[PDB]
Order: C-alpha cells, then sequence, then structure tokens
C-alpha cells in the first residue's frame, strides 16, 4: 500500500517569517492532494486543492504547487495570529490502506 | 448549510455506544458524508467513508467493528466492540469529488462532540 | 449335366476270386459317391458311401478308395449267393450348370 | 482462485498452431458354423442273459411213535449235473431221473419210486410279476427232482466278478476263452466250449438257429450257462442331445463353442491339438454314420471343408466332436456330475456381445458428433480470437490472428497489491460522449512506476486504446471485476453489491443415471441330504441290527 | 419306421394323375426326401428332391414334367402329359442315400 511521509515539524519563524514544508509519496499518486489548515479551538477551513484550483475565500498569500509525486507549500512573510497547524493527504488512492495520513505539522510564532 | 451532532457521554469500557449525525437542509443523496477524530496530542484519523446508495467501505484498523449504514434522513457509525485509550472527538464530514477531493481540506461539517472513557 | 462312364460288363470266375468293377466320370466331382446292389425283383439296397466306408450289417468282404473322377470297387471272395447287377450315384448338390445326382447305366455279374 | 490480473502483447512471435481439416474416425471375432456332437461318461452297468442247471435230493425225516409225529429234519442236497447229458434238456426239454453218486470209492443210488434211467418231461410253473422264468420235473423218505431257471445279471466295468439277480457270485470275467489274459480266479478244469451246437427257446422244438457258442461252468452245484462275445460290447461312452446350428470362436488362449436351442457353451483346453481315441474304438461306427444325415438337409446352402472329423476334450470331460462348413454361392474319462457349469457361461457370454455391440456404437455416434463441434470452433475465431483459445488450452493465453494460423504468446503478470477505477465514465475534455468501459490505473512489479490504461472483460486489460459511444439518456449496467461487481447508474459507482449470490442461469443437462446395486443371493435347494436317505423302501440299517439280537440267546445258559 | 406308397390303376393318357404318400415315424420337417423309378430293361433315373428349408430342385432331364410339393405331414407327386412309354414304377426316398425305401409300386 503507499505510505505518507513528511519532513520535521519543527519550525521557529517569526513575523516576516516564512515556511518550508513539504510531504512524500512513495508510490507515484501522480500528485492530486491537497492540504490541512484549522484553528485550535476551530473546525479546519477550507483552502485550495489540487494545486491550482483556489477555493472561496482562500487568502492570496497561501500559494503553493508542484508536481511529479509531491507539491510543496511556500507562503512568505505571515501574520502574526495566523500560525496554523497543517498536513496532506492521498487522493486518488482511496483504498486497502491502513493509513490515510501520515503525520502532522505546526508555524508558530517568535 | 451545515450539521449539527449528538451522542457524546461518558461511559465505562465494555458498552457499545452510537451517534447520530443530524443533517439540515441539503439533499440527502447527492453527497458523501465523512468521520475523522483527533484527541489532543496527535492528529487527524482513519475512518474513510459512506457510499451513496448502499454499503460502504472504511479502513484496515477495526474491520469487523463499525457497521456504518444509512437511512433516508441521518447517517450514523456504529461503535459495538471499543478499547480506552481511545478518547477523542469525531466530526461528520462531508466531501465533494472522489473520497474528499474538491473537500480536500474538507466543505462543510459541524464542530464535532468529545467523547471520553475514563474512570 | 455330365454322364457316368460304366464300362466293364464283366462276368464272374469260380468261388474264392477277385472282380473289378471300376468306373469313372468325366468332372470334377468332389467329396464322395455310393453304390448300391439289387437282386431282380425288390428294393435297393446300399453298401458304401462316400467312397470311404462300410456300413453296419454288410460284411467286410467289399472294400472302396480313389478320389477325384476314377473310383475303384473291389470285391473278394465270392460267395454265390451275392451275385446281381451293380451301380453308382453321385451326391453332390445343386451348383452352377444344374444338378449332380443321377444314375449311371448297369452293370451286371455272372456267377460260374 | 482463479487467474490473476495480466497483461498481453508481442503480435510479431509466438508458436504456431494450425486447425485440423481431415479428423478420421478411431474406432475400436471372426466365426465359422458347424454340426458339433457331444458325448457323457456311461455309468450303466453291462448286463446279458443267463440260465442254470441244478438237482435236489430230499432227506425229510417221517417218524412213526406212539403219542405224536415228529416232523423234524429238512435236508437240501443240491446236485450238478454232468455235461454229457445236459443238452437233452434243451433240445426237446426231456429230463433226467435218477441220481447218480459216488463218494470216495463208494457208490450210492437212489431211485425214485423203483425210477428209470430214462429220461421224463417237465412243465413251467407259477412264478411272479415280471419275475423270473423257471421250470420244474415234477407234479427219512426219499424223493428228488430237477430244476432250470432262466434269469438276468449284470457285472461292474474293470470286470473283476459278476453277480446274477440271487446272490451266486462267481470271481470271474465274462470274457475269458482260455488264451487271453483278463482276470481270472476259478481254480482249474471247469470249462468247456462246445462249438456250435443249439438252445431252442421252448416255443418250439425242432426249429435250428445259427446256434453261436456257450460256456458251462459249473461250481460243482449249479450250473451257469451263458453266451460268450468279443469284447467289443460295452463301449464306455454313451449318447445325448445333438445340436444343429452352433457357432465357433477362437480367440486368445482356448475356443469356445456357442449353442443356441440347449442355451449351452462348451469350453476346450488346447488350442487346436486335435486329441485321438485309443480305446474309444467302438463309438467311430456310430459318429461316421449321422453326421451325414446332418449334412445332408442342408446342402444348398453350405459344402464340405474337408473329411477330417476332429475330436477334444472339454475341462469337466465330455468329447466333442464337429466339422466344419463354410458359406456357399449358386482307461475312461471321469466326469464330474454337475449341471450349471456348461450353463452359467451363456449368461456370461451371450451378456458380453449384447452390451459390446451397444458400446460399439456411441464410440461411433460421439466421434461423428465431435467433427461437427471442430467447424463451430473454426468462426468463432473470426471474431474475438483472445477468449475462445483460452478455455480450450487450459490457462489464460493470448493471440492476435494473424492470416490462417493463431498467434500463441505468453502474458505478464500484474502485482495483486493496489488496483484502482475510475469514478467517472465521463471523458474529461466537454460534454460529448463517453467511454464505455470503466478505464483504470495501475503499476508493474517490483519497480512502481504506474501507468493507467482499460479494463476489458474477464479481468484482463490491454493499454494504449480506448473505445467509446454516443451518451444518451439514463440507462443504467454493470461490470465485473474481481469476485465482486458493481454499479454504475449513469457515471458514477453509485452502489457495490459484493455478493456474488445473483441467480445464475444454469446451463447443465444433468445426465443423472443410476449405479447398480449390489443384491447378494439366498441358498435354497429341492432335495435335502436327510430326505434321500429315506428315499429308499428297504431299511438296510434296520434288518442287520435287528437280526442278531434275537440270535444271541444260542447260549441259553 | 418306414413309408409307404398308394397308386397305380395304369389309367388312360388323358389323366392327370397324382401320386401320394408318406406316413410316419419321425418328425418330416427336418430331413430330406426324394424319388425315384425303374423301368424294365433299363436300370434307374434320378428325379427331384427337396430339402428342409423348403425349397426344391429338378433333374436335369425332365424340367417341366413334374412337380414336388410338401403337405407338412405327408409328400405327393404330379405328372402332368402322362404318354404310353415312361411310366414303369416309382420309389420313396427318405434322404439321398442310407436305405429307407421300402416297397415301392407300379403304375
Amino acid at each position: 500500500a503507499l505510505v505518507m511521509t513528511q519532513t520535521p515539524s519543527s519550525v521557529s519563524e517569526p513575523v516576516g517569517g516564512t515556511v518550508t514544508i513539504k510531504c512524500q509519496a512513495s508510490q507515484s499518486i501522480s500528485s492530486y492532494l491537497a492540504w490541512y489548515q484549522r484553528k485550535p479551538g476551530q473546525r479546519p477551513k477550507l483552502l485550495i486543492y489540487g494545486t491550482s484550483t483556489l477555493a472561496s475565500g482562500v487568502p492570496s498569500r497561501f500559494i503553493g504547487s508542484g508536481s511529479g509525486t509531491d507539491y510543496t507549500l511556500t507562503i512568505s512573510d505571515l501574520e502574526c495570529d495566523d500560525a496554523a497547524t497543517y498536513y496532506c493527504q492521498q487522493g486518488f488512492s482511496t483504498s486497502n490502506v491502513y493509513n490515510s495520513f501520515g503525520g502532522g505539522t505546526k508555524v508558530d510564532i517568535k | 448549510q451545515s450539521v449539527k451532532e449528538s451522542g457524546g457521554r461518558l461511559v465505562t469500557p465494555g458498552t457499545p455506544l452510537t451517534l447520530t449525525c443530524t443533517v439540515s437542509g441539503f439533499s440527502l443523496s447527492s453527497y458523501e458524508m465523512g468521520w475523522v477524530r483527533q484527541a489532543p496530542g496527535e492528529g487527524l484519523e482513519w475512518i474513510g467513508t459512506i457510499s451513496t446508495g448502499g454499503s460502504s467501505y472504511y479502513a484496515s484498523w477495526a474491520k469487523g467493528r463499525f457497521t456504518i449504514s444509512r437511512t433516508s434522513t441521518t447517517v450514523d457509525l456504529k461503535m459495538t466492540s471499543l478499547t480506552t485509550a481511545d478518547t477523542a472527538t469525531y466530526f461528520c464530514a462531508r466531501g465533494y469529488g472522489g473520497y474528499g477531493i474538491g473537500a480536500g481540506y474538507f466543505n462543510i461539517w459541524g464542530p464535532g462532540t468529545l467523547v471520553t472513557v475514563s474512570s | 449335366d455330365l454322364v457316368m462312364t460304366q464300362t466293364p460288363s464283366s462276368v464272374s470266375a469260380a468261388v474264392g476270386g477277385t472282380v473289378t468293377i471300376k468306373c469313372q466320370a468325366s468332372q470334377s466331382l468332389g467329396g464322395g459317391l455310393a453304390w448300391y446292389q439289387q437282386k431282380p425283383g425288390q428294393r435297393p439296397k446300399l453298401l458304401i458311401y462316400s467312397a470311404s466306408t462300410l456300413e453296419s450289417g454288410v460284411p467286410s468282404r467289399f472294400r472302396g478308395s480313389g478320389s477325384g473322377t476314377e473310383f475303384t470297387l473291389t470285391i473278394s471272395d465270392l460267395e454265390c449267393a451275392d451275385a446281381a447287377t451293380y451301380y453308382c450315384q453321385s451326391a453332390y448338390g445343386p451348383t452352377s450348370n444344374g444338378l449332380f445326382n443321377a444314375f449311371g447305366g448297369g452293370t451286371k455279374v455272372v456267377i460260374k | 482462485t482463479s487467474f490473476p490480473f495480466r497483461v498481453c502483447e508481442l503480435s510479431s512471435h509466438g508458436d504456431l498452431f494450425r486447425f485440423s481439416s481431415d479428423i478420421q474416425c478411431p474406432s475400436f471375432e471372426n466365426h465359422t458354423e458347424g454340426l458339433l456332437m457331444v458325448f457323457k461318461d456311461n455309468i450303466i452297468p453291462y448286463s446279458f442273459k443267463v440260465r442254470s442247471y441244478t438237482k435236489i435230493v430230499t432227506n425229510i425225516l417221517i417218524y412213526n411213535g406212539h403219542r405224536a409225529d415228529s416232523v423234524t429234519n429238512r435236508h437240501e442236497e443240491k446236485f450238478s449235473v454232468e455235461s454229457y447229458e445236459t443238452d437233452q434238456m434243451d433240445t426237446i426239454y426231456q429230463c433226467y431221473n435218477a441220481v447218480k453218486m459216488t463218494k470216495d470209492g463208494l457208490t450210492r443210488v437212489y431211485v425214485d419210486r423203483d425210477g428209470v434211467n430214462i429220461t421224463v418231461n417237465l412243465k413251467p410253473t407259477g412264478g411272479l410279476a415280471n419275475g423270473v422264468r423257471r421250470y420244474a420235473s415234477q407234479t427219512t423218505r426219499t424223493t428228488v427232482n430237477c430244476l432250470i431257471t432262466d434269469m438276468m445279471a449284470k457285472s461292474n466295468s474293470p470286470f473283476d466278478f459278476f453277480v446274477t439277480t440271487t446272490g451266486q457270485t462267481v470271481e470271474m470275467s465274462p470274457f475269458y476263452d482260455g488264451k487271453n489274459t483278463e482276470t481270472f480266479h476259478e481254480r482249474a478244469d471247469s470249462f468247456h466250449v462246445r462249438t456250435n451246437y443249439k438252445i431252442v427257446d421252448y416255443d418250439n422244438r425242432g426249429t435250428n438257429p445259427q446256434g453261436e457258442r456257450r460256456a458251462f461252468l459249473d461250481k460243482g452245484t449249479y450250473t451257469l450257462s451263458w453266451k460268450l462275445e468279443n469284447r467289443t460290447a460295452y463301449c464306455p461312452l454313451q449318447h445325448w442331445q445333438t445340436f444343429d446350428s452352433t457357432i465357433a470362436t477362437e480367440t486368445g488362449k482356448s475356443i469356445h463353442f456357442v449353442t443356441d436351442e440347449g442355451t449351452s457353451s462348451f469350453v476346450t483346453n488346447t488350442t487346436v491339438g486335435i486329441e485321438l481315441p485309443d480305446a474309444f474304438k467302438c463309438i467311430e461306427e456310430q459318429v461316421n454314420k449321422t453326421m451325414h444325415e446332418k449334412y445332408e438337409a442342408v446342402q444348398d446352402r453350405y459344402t464340405k471343408g474337408q473329411e477330417a472329423i476332429t475330436y477334444f476334450i472339454t475341462s469337466g470331460g465330455l468329447l466333442l466332436a464337429w466339422l466344419p462348413l463354410t458359406p456357399r454361392s449358386l482307461k475312461s474319462l471321469g466326469t464330474l456330475n454337475n449341471p450349471a457349469t456348461v450353463q452359467i457361461q451363456f449368461a456370461y457370454d451371450s451378456l458380453r456381445r449384447q452390451i459390446n455391440r451397444m458400446l460399439g456404437d456411441l464410440a461411433r455416434a460421439w466421434c461423428l458428433e465431435q467433427k461437427r463441434q471442430n467447424m463451430v470452433l473454426r468462426e468463432l475465431t473470426k471474431i474475438n480470437p483472445t477468449t475462445v483459445m483460452s478455455s480450450i488450452y487450459g490457462k489464460a493465453v493470448a493471440a492476435k490472428r494473424l492470416g490462417d494460423v493463431i498467434s500463441v504468446s505468453q502474458c505478464v503478470p500484474v502485482n495483486q497489491a493496489t488496483v484502482t477505477l475510475r469514478k467517472s465514465m465521463r471523458v474529461p475534455g466537454s460534454e460529448t460522449m463517453c467511454y464505455s468501459r470503466p478505464l483504470v490505473s495501475f503499476s508493474f512489479i517490483n519497480d512502481t512506476k504506474t501507468y493507467e490504461g482499460q479494463l476489458g472483460t474477464d479481468n484482463e486489460i490491454f493499454l494504449t486504446k480506448k473505445m467509446t459511444e454516443v451518451c444518451q439518456a439514463t440507462s443504467q449496467y454493470y461490470f465485473q471485476s474481481g469476485n465482486e461487481i458493481h454499479v454504475y447508474n449513469d457515471y458514477h459507482h453509485f452502489k457495490t453489491i459484493e455478493l456474488d449470490g445473483i441467480a445464475t442461469l444454469q446451463t447443465f443437462i444433468s445426465l443423472n443415471t443410476s449405479l447398480i446395486e449390489n443384491i447378494d443371493f439366498a441358498s435354497l435347494e429341492l432335495y435335502s441330504r436327510d430326505e434321500q436317505r429315506a428315499s429308499n423302501v428297504f431299511d438296510l440299517e434296520g434288518i442287520f441290527r435287528e437280526y442278531n439280537f434275537q440270535a444271541q440267546n444260542i447260549a441259553g445258559l | 419306421q418306414s413309408v409307404k406308397e398308394s397308386g397305380g390303376r395304369l389309367v388312360t393318357p388323358g389323366t392327370p394323375l397324382t401320386l401320394t404318400c408318406t406316413v410316419s415315424g419321425f418328425s418330416l420337417s427336418s430331413y430330406a426326401m426324394s424319388w425315384v423309378r425303374q423301368a424294365p430293361g433299363k436300370g434307374l433315373e434320378y428325379i427331384g428332391v427337396i430339402y428342409a428349408s423348403g425349397s426344391t430342385y429338378y433333374a436335369s432331364w425332365a424340367k417341366g414334367r413334374f412337380t414336388i410339393s410338401r403337405t407338412a405331414t405327408t409328400v405327393d407327386l404330379k405328372i402332368t402329359s402322362p404318354t404310353t412309354e415312361d411310366t414303369a414304377t416309382y420309389f420313396c426316398g427318405r434322404g439321398v442315400s442310407t436305405n429307407m425305401w421300402g416297397p415301392g409300386t407300379l403304375v
């Protein structure tokens, strides 16, 4: 089955700082997936899926793309109170697997 | 629209407990629901969700346990045989395209209720 | 049909002698023939069939042999009570060109 | 577990195969007619006639006393007639009167009422119904008589002793005229063969027959007078039912003969080897006879084969004799007493020939049917050969129809790990026509490079080609992947049934025949072992053990 | 066993005379019988046969002069056209050989 992996989640960047975080896939799904964004204490929010399809009410700073086997999120100079937590999922291979994700990550302030 | 939830209650180990995902003002048929859990200290989780016409599929952890069904007014997962350390919060989700694409974060769902088994 | 050939109209010698009444036919005969003997006035009576053997009741003075076309008859010891005409009869059943079962001629002996 | 997922290629080179066109029929005993004639062993003892001579001398004690007469002594003295005067008892049947007796030099004469040395006549006496014919010559005081008796006798097979019908046993062969080494145990000088003098049989007294020779043995008391013969008057063989329409069969080890009227069938031991008789010389006269006659009445249908009458010997012991035909244009034997061994063989032979001809055809009708089945297997290949070549061979294969031969190849397996399916049959370009079959995506083994293609029938997938049809209104239809079916309503995976318990069509003509059950046989019996012993009218084991119970009283004290 | 003869009288040449007798002793169904004639001055001449299968045959000189027929207990003979020097005597066979002839009769 497919197995999800991810870079180390420890990041320490202030306002005027950015995010350099990607997730990797073992077997090639040809990159049909999205990300996850959620305020702690709140429901997760819908955002851009499928690397080119921005959703409703999405922010302009949240842009990330790629191709092949993986995408990458990279958002320059985030504001103060956003500091969300993130992960991805695997799209078009919904079956015979033990897990649909493989980890998680978080961005904070300094 | 959105959805409201019910069924959250503290319990002792050894008891089967169900829930109910209360729908509100949309098509009973033309969508698919979803379920995910997260205790504070980890991330998002397994379940894998309903088919639009009948029998469904899910993950490989609790094969033989959960007997998720559907009527024309609501959806519900049945938790028959359980463990104890699983003390998290469930969310009646909603996908868009193929198993949650177009709802890759997810489209529209509710705040969920916390369930916890602890002596 | 063929005709029999029954040539020698012989006479007897004295008692205790030999004769030979040998006759033949003109075709390929096959299995065997017969030899009768009858006194004047009565029914026939046979002695030899299939040119091979005698019959029960007639004594073993007679014999006979031959195969194919010519067939020999030999009497011996010539008791005077046995003196009459002799014959021949073919027995072969139907085939091509009709039957093959008829008598031939006549041959008598004269006791001296 | 069926055949798994696979992918086929290689239209260029494989092996070569060609449909046959001239399948032949590979299908799967001679017999001659005959005139057999069978003999059994003989058990009947040999018999002849006999006549006895005796003459009685009586001594009856009459007493003339005072109180009562003492009728005491009954004396029998049967005396034997000398040889030179028996003949007058046979010619005109006159009987001598006086007795002339010598004893140890002395000589005594007992006349019969101052009797005469000249003869006297006789008279037949009374007798029992179909008993013994016997004539008499009369109609301490002295009286005498002569006696003649006529009766039958019988003897056993290997010529030791012959016993008459009254009990006067005498140890000699019935064929012994001197100078012939046969069994003989009498002492001496008790034989005479007076050559050709006649006996007249009491109806007349003057007729002169041939009068063959006669022996005159007397033990000393009674003169037996049979007539002798040469020792060919007892053939050890006897006749039986002669069949007419047999048919022979030579297979393998030995021969079988099969008749049809008496429904029997004999079997012999050797193969061709004609045994010839050694001491059965009497029977060759009867069998040189009467083979003709049966040859005679079928003259217009058959001919002779050869003159050689052949013989045989079977297992139980019954010598056979028969001569072959052809169609035309225009010591002893000692047999074993039982039937039902020349009888059972019919029930196993005449059931063999009937079943074998029934299985003769249906090997023919099965072959002619398979030629027509071969032709249907040609025209199906011109439609789509990749299906029909699989079931005839045995596994999942592929071919690609080059010319007028078939192009067998070999497919490569695919890992069972990850299979996918597309959630929409719509072509993702516009609102025009759609695919007809649910194209899928997949990956190879041990390399993890993923591709996509189109799923065909019977879980076989070929790549790099599409097929479509014009989209129209709502009409669902199903598909069948590995171990499940799943329905598309119009263009979505609307349901998944996951039960292969939908009703099949059940096309199977049940050849539902039978077995053959095994009944066992009882053991019944028509005439018991006890019942045969009471069949005799006399009680032999009752007389003797009673006679010596009232006769042990001679020892009175 | 024997067989017998019945006929004679020496009737006029206009008569279609019949000549029959066959009596008893044995089963007639499975044997053969035959006619034969004697004439004074000369020998004998074979007439006809009848076999067990039911067919008949005739000799090589009188091919239309006679007819024979089996009556399942008796056999007979019919003469068609008599003349003044053919008919002297007749017999009764019981086979093709092996004398069972009997006394015979005279026309």
